[PDB]
Formats: structure tokens, sequence, C-alpha cells
């Protein structure tokens, strides 16, 4: 749904470390609003 | 069933109600915990921004098992990065708090290890936030969450950002 970082925690590569920028925050929140 | 995104850490909201009838430590109200971004959201999308909660209320996000107390082993040693606010607007207000919560879950500091939790206060005259830290004897990391914060949050020229050590700050 977002872009992710190399190093960054996906569920693909979850290795990554488990860091957010602001923007990619704001992406997550919006997935539930916008639906019915 | 989608999958949610962890957080490094387990926070904590806590909500502070004032009485003059009770002691602070029972003013405090543990809400709830979590640790996905999704959680995160729905909790805060459910409760009322800073600039809705009684004159008087904290809110108050830290680690699991820190309590937001000078009295607490993990802010004992410790200080926090106070940010005073001259009365001014509420979506201002609102959106500092928020990017706050934003800049702790997301773990945008480099000593992510040092970082305690935040505290905003309401108190009508001036609104205070603050950022606890765990060692306010080391100046190197204290400095460093102050910069971050600077910039982060955008925070304006002739906006007071000052440090208190927790000892200092009982007396
Ligand atoms: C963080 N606090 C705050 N507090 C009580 O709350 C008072 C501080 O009020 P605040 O919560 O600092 O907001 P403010 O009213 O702005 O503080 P001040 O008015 O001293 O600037 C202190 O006088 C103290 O009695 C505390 N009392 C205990 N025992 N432990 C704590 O960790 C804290």
């Amino acid at each position: 749904i977002i872009n992710y970082n190399e190093g960054q925690w996906s569920p693909n590569n979850p290795s990554g470390k488990k860091q957010y920028d602001r923007e990619q925050l704001l992406q997550l929140r919006e997935v539930k609003a916008s639906r019915i | 069933p989608h999958m949610k995104h962890p957080l490094m850490n387990v926070w904590t909201l806590w909500y502070l109600e004032n009485d003059r009838s009770k002691s602070w430590e029972d003013m405090q109200n543990e809400i709830t915990s979590f640790d996905t971004v999704e959680d995160f959201w729905s909790l805060y999308n459910h409760i009322k921004p800073p600039s809705e909660i009684k004159l008087g209320s904290d809110y108050s996000l830290f680690k699991k098992n820190i309590r937001p107390m000078w009295e607490d082993a993990a802010n004992k040693q410790g200080g926090r990065w106070v940010i005073t606010l001259n009365k001014s607007s509420k979506t201002d207000l609102d959106n500092l708090w928020l990017d706050v919560l934003l800049c702790l879950i997301g773990e945008a500091f480099d000593h992510s290890d040092q970082i305690c939790g935040a505290v905003i206060n309401i108190r009508g005259k001036s609104n205070k936030i603050s950022i606890w830290t765990a060692d306010g004897n080391n100046e190197e990391a204290a400095l460093e969450i102050g910069h971050k914060l600077r910039d982060a949050l955008r925070l304006g020229r002739n906006n007071s950002l000052q440090y208190q050590l927790h000892k200092d700050t009982m007396v």
C-alpha cells in the first residue's frame, strides 16, 4: 500500500527495522476511513 | 485479514484529570497499550484531541512498563525536553502533539533506547509539550534529541525548547 525503504520492516523482508516516517505513518491510517 | 505494521516498541496512553481532592498519582489513568500503526490510529481516531480535553488534564505516551513519573526507575536519572506554547490555534496544538506521537512510535530519534515518552499539559494559560529522556546527565543524547525535535516538529524560532533534569523539577 506504501513505498518501503530497503532496511525498513515489511511483510516481505520481515527482518527490516521497525521505523516509519511521518508520511508513511499517515498513509497507513487511510485504509479504514476510505473504505465502506 | 490484513497484516498490521508492527512498532519497534509497545506504548501506553495515559490520561490525567485534575482533582483537588485527589493526589497527583491518583489523577493518572492508564487507558490502553498498542504495538502496531493501525492500532495507534484506531485509538487516536476515537479519543479527544488535546484541544478538547478538560483544563488541567494531561495526555502521556510512554513505552510499556514506564509510568509517566519521576519516581519511575526509567526516569529517575532522566529529564525532559519542554516545549512551552502561548495561547495559539487548536489546530496547531493538536498537530504538534500528533507529530510528537508519530516521532515516538516511528522511532524518529537515533537514540531510541533513550526515549521514555512524551507528555502534553493543558493549562489554558500555557500548554506544555514535553518529551521525557532516560539519561539527563548525558548531554550528547539530550542534544541529539533536541535537534531532531527542532527539525521534525519544524519548531519556529523563539519557540521555547528547554531541557530540565527531573531532579531539578522536583524543587
Ligand atoms: C510530572 N509530575 C508532576 N507532579 C505534580 O504536578 C505538579 C506539576 O504540575 P505539571 O504537571 O508540572 O504542570 P504545571 O502545572 O505546568 O507544573 P508547574 O505548575 O510547576 O510549572 C508538581 O508540583 C507535582 O506536585 C508530579 N508529582 C509526582 N509525585 N511525580 C511526577 O512525576 C510528577
